[PDB]
RNA sequence: UCCCAUUAGCUUGUUGGUGAGGUAACGGCUCACAAGGCGACGAUGGGUAGGGGAACUGAGAGGUUUAUCCCCCACACUGGUACUGAGACACGGACCAGACUCCUACGGGAGGCAGCAGUGAGGAAUAUUGGUCAAUGGGCGAGAGCCUGAACCAGCCAAG
RNA sequence: UACCGUAAGAAACAGCAUCGGCUAACUCCUGCCAGCAGCGAUACGGAGGAUGCGAGCGUUAUCCGGAUUUAUUGGGUUUAAAGGGUGCGUAGGUUGUUCGGUAAGUCAGCGGUGGAGCGCUCAACGUUCAGCCUGCCGUUGAAACUGC
RNA sequence: GCAGUAAACGAUGAUUACUAGGAGUUUGCUCAAGCUUCACAGCGAAAGCGUUAAGUAAUCCACCUGGGGAG
RNA sequence: CACUAGGGUAACCGGUGACUGGGGCUAAGUCGUAACAAGGUAGCCGUACCGGAAGGUGCGGCUGGAAC
């Protein structure tokens, strides 16, 4: 009967960091003025205990407490290589 | 400490008070946790009360003014003391008198 | 233009001028009257009173004198409001008549709210 | 403010008896000045023409007509002017004129459901009575002009002579209140 | 081609105004649904596909009184540079009710009317009068 | 097409070409 | 969540790992290998703004601006360090260093008017060196009660 | 609230040749006036009348709308301002037809959060309930269209 | 080998699809490409454009926001 | 460790300066007549050289030109 951390599926973008990746966030809105829909991107910084994740992967990470200076998600699970 | 209190919510000569739970150190007519009724005193005075939320406030240990404890004594707010159950069960009625 | 033009571009909205700028956005200033001269208009054919006055807001420019008799003179501190002549290149504001050393127009009977004239 | 001027100047401007019966209505019915038109002009005219004969100025004009609008537009405005205070008691026949009325309602002399209203723009609304002081019902002034009169002719206006109070049936529809004024102008103007 | 749907009400936009009795396209799925709703709405005459070894082809005879087309003006609305999507609480009245819309739902495609009745939105493709 | 517009034109590229010459040998 | 590319590269505890210390608490927060991280979806650098609800104003799209009012942030002549405290940018508390101003009796000391009111100057321009804690709200007190330039009021001002 | 004895103590400002509501006579014939057409007088100054508004009336300063004068809603580029001298091409934007998956865009449901009275004698103004929350977030479903 | 300008003009960017007729001309064979002037609908302020659009539509790029100062 | 204070080099933001050059508006005093008609040598664009001044000439281009 906990609460619910934010939950984020991405694209791994860097790995070259040891026991940390880089996941890329991507989808597209509509633009306020015009209307149109365009792409936006993130970048998280998440937190794996091994590095197994390779340039591009389909994974999930959750939210958690500062583990570094710029680390605050932790991998959970890889959907896809 | 929390408090029951009355806000000045009026016009110059007509004073309207607003009874709300607010913390002790906000200021008179500023921050408020919940708006709990209404106070007039030019009338011959109409109270508004919300009779479970006042009972709740008063549980958990807000102290009223001495003005809002008046406000609170009428509407029979401090009814506490017969719902404490002391060696009863049942609920009198006292607010036909 | 296209909507991926517009997107990456955006509209560009410009800022209109104001039509009295050595004001400072202030209704009146107070000035001295640095010169007093006469001005020529550029179809008329008069001999328009114009006083150089220097602001206090670091600025000098051209006002007009209106009505018909002036006791205004050099080193005279007086009032300056908007206000522009049509025939005339330069003068783009006036000088209020009955405020600080500016005296009302004498025998004046209608308008008189306009010259500084009291009721007789 | 009041106009407190020449009432003929503005009955010989505007043609009809706006204030009540005059010589000058068929003597020298004219314009004034020595010297005496676009739509603009007879609009005007007729905006004048209601603001004289009501005694109303041009704000509270203008804010009874934006209220009629809130709540046909220039139908109603006709019966919010006729809906006051010194109107009504000038139409139950209490007191001779408009001007006399609303001096009357000024002075203490007029109660509104036992109590003494003295402004004179308060709106009736209907199922109201409007009684005249019960300390001013002996004036010498105060009865000539309600008895002996006793036009009765407006089928809104229950008199009760009996207890020298009034009531007001209904806001009377635009045909039956007897004022030459064409409501499409104003509203046109001030649209 | 870049909006093949703006190129069908093109091209029965062209063959109204120059006064033809049928009109030949380059069939779809979509633009098939579109004249069927069209017909069913009553904006022509009959149509008529004809599935050949190519993608196939629509044949559309025109519906004229006895010499105004049935048809005032068609307008695209959601083209690709600028998509429109409007839900069943917001969609628009064309004509102010006397033309319609085709908007393309999650229940399929049909019109304004249709959808508003069963509380839906989606794809607001033309306008047609 | 009215002519005089261009004139405008012609008129002060004169000045221009004409104001550099006067220093261009001028070291 | 503002402009400038007549602002194109920036960063060297900067990015991550191990360990330790420190903190109410995670953490390069600090201290003793790998090298990274962030950028044309605008990093970096420069200029200008306190931010919202309100308010005004447009059919709408919206826009303008924070005058009164409410919420959050920053500050108390200018900087640095802390201390005491449940809590400190310490608004009628320190210490030190800098302007500036005032008084001594030349050995020595004081103030910061961004609390409320006089006065002077600046300016086109904005008021009493006023009354009361009677009401509301605070602080202390077992209570009575004491204090409150918050607040209630009054005075002045073409004044909406 | 009540009592005497009295209309007694209380109306200005602007503009009247067109736009605009409101015209005779005297001056001047430079002095002047103006938002524009401009007049230097049915336009300047006074006198008489008139027309607005009214304890206010005008002048100046600032901000919005008409303005579509930045145009997504909602503008244009032969000759009025406006197609690069012409190509190749990077990033980016757009994507013929059809069969299936998914659920990012899209759609739907469920939750959380953020006019009518009454009192001012009337009104501004106070105050209460019906009434929007249509912004954000969570959680369930749909698959026509866009994306993968 | 530099330089990078023009009334470098059709004063009219590229691509795709559709919509009437007359008069000629070149090549490939009555048909399809191209080449220029009169001319329906339509467009335009007008002169005019009109299947080689300045008509009907879709995608992307370039540019304009009163005249001088001033390229 | 850093608040200051001190020297020095480097930026940016600003004033002033013997002297020396554009532009706008008002006057128009002077000198010619470049453009508008085939404007009396058709006009304009680019470029180069040369003149008190508008301009002239050479080379290429355009018609937003006559006239044949
Ligand atoms: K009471
Ligand atoms: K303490
Ligand atoms: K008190
Ligand atoms: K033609
Ligand atoms: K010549
Ligand atoms: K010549
Ligand atoms: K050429
Ligand atoms: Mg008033
Ligand atoms: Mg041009
Ligand atoms: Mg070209």
């Amino acid at each position: 009967e906990r609460n619910l951390r934010k939950e984020r599926v991405g694209v791994v973008s860097s790995n070259k960091m040891d026991k940390t990746i880089t996941v890329a966030v991507k989808w597209k809105e509509k633009h306020p003025i015009y209307g149109k829909f365009v792409n936006k991107t993130k970048k998280y910084h998440a937190h794996d205990e091994k590095n197994e994740c390779g340039i591009g992967d389909t994974v999930r990470i959750m939210e958690t407490r500062p583990l570094s200076r710029t680390k605050r998600w932790r991998l959970t699970e890889i959907i896809e290589r | 400490a929390t408090k029951i209190r009355l806000q000045r919510h009026g016009r110059k000569g007509y004073a309207f008070y607003k009874i709300v739970v607010a913390d002790s150190r906000a200021p008179r007519d500023g921050k408020f946790i919940e708006r709990i009724g209404s106070y007039n005193p030019n009338t011959n005075a109409t109270i508004d009360l919300n009779f479970e939320r006042a009972l709740y406030w008063i549980g958990v240990g807000a102290q009223p003014t001495d003005t809002a404890r008046n406000i609170l004594s009428r509407e029979g707010v401090l009814m506490m003391k017969h719902l404490l159950g002391g060696v009863k069960k049942g609920a009198f009625d006292q607010a036909a008198a | 233009p296209t909507i991926q033009q517009l997107v990456r571009k955006g509209r560009e909205s410009f800022a209109d001028k104001s039509k009295s700028p050595a004001l400072n956005s202030c209704p009146q200033r107070r000035g001295v009257c640095v010169r007093v001269y006469t001005t020529t208009p550029k179809p008329n054919s008069a001999m328009r009173k114009v006083a150089r006055v220097r602001l206090t807001n670091s600025k000098e420019v051209n006002a007009y004198i209106p009505g018909e008799g002036h006791n205004l003179q050099e080193h005279s501190i007086v009032l300056v409001r908007g206000g522009r002549v049509k025939d005339l290149p330069g003068v783009r504001y006036h000088i209020v008549r009955g405020t600080l050393d500016t005296a009302g127009v004498n025998g004046r009977t209608q308008r008189r709210s306009k010259y500084g004239a009291k009721r007789p | 403010a009041r106009y407190t001027g020449p009432k003929s100047k503005i009955a010989r401007k505007f043609g009809d008896p706006i204030f009540g019966a005059d010589k000058v209505l068929s003597k020298k019915n004219y314009p004034p000045g020595q010297h005496g038109t676009s739509e603009y002009g007879l609009q005007l005219r007729e905006k004048q023409k209601a603001k004289y004969t009501y005694g109303v100025l041009e704000k509270q004009f203008r804010h009874l007509f934006h209220r009629a609008q809130r709540a046909v537009t220039g139908e109603l405005l006709i019966q919010f002017l006729e809906a006051r205070l010194d109107n009504v008691v000038f139409r139950l026949g209490i007191a001779p004129t408009r001007s006399a009325a609303r001096q009357l309602v000024s002075h203490r002399h007029i109660t509104v459901d036992g109590s003494v209203v003295n402004i004179p723009s308060y709106s009736v609304k209907p199922g109201q009575v409007i009684g005249v002081r019960e300390r001013s019902k002996s004036l010498e002034v105060i009865a000539d002009a309600l008895t002996g009169f006793n036009h009765s002719k407006y089928p809104w206006m229950e008199w009760d002579q009996s207890s020298l109070s009034g009531k007001l049936l209904h806001m009377p529809d635009r045909t039956d209140i007897p004022e030459n004024i064409k409501e499409q102008l104003i509203v046109e103007l001030y649209s | 081609m870049t909006d093949p749907i703006a190129d069908y009400l093109t091209r029965l936009r062209n063959a109204i105004m120059a006064g033809h009795r049928v009109v030949s396209v380059p069939a779809s799925n979509i633009k098939k649904e579109i004249t069927k709703i069209l017909f069913d709405k009553g904006y022509i005459l009959n149509y008529k596909f004809e599935e050949n070894d190519s993608q196939g082809i629509i044949k559309v005879a025109l519906k004229y009184d006895l010499k105004v087309n049935a048809i005032k003006k068609l307008k695209r609305v959601s083209r690709p540079g600028l998509r429109k999507y409007v839900g069943y609480r917001d969609m628009p009245r064309v004509l102010n009710g006397l033309g319609i819309a085709i908007v393309s739902t999650p229940r399929g495609v049909m019109t304004d009317k249709e959808a508003r009745e069963l509380k839906v939105g989606g794809e607001v493709l033309c306008y047609v009068y | 097409p009215n002519g005089k517009k261009r004139k405008r034109h012609k008129m002060a590229t004169h000045k221009r070409k004409k104001r550099l010459k006067k220093n261009r040998h001028k070291k």
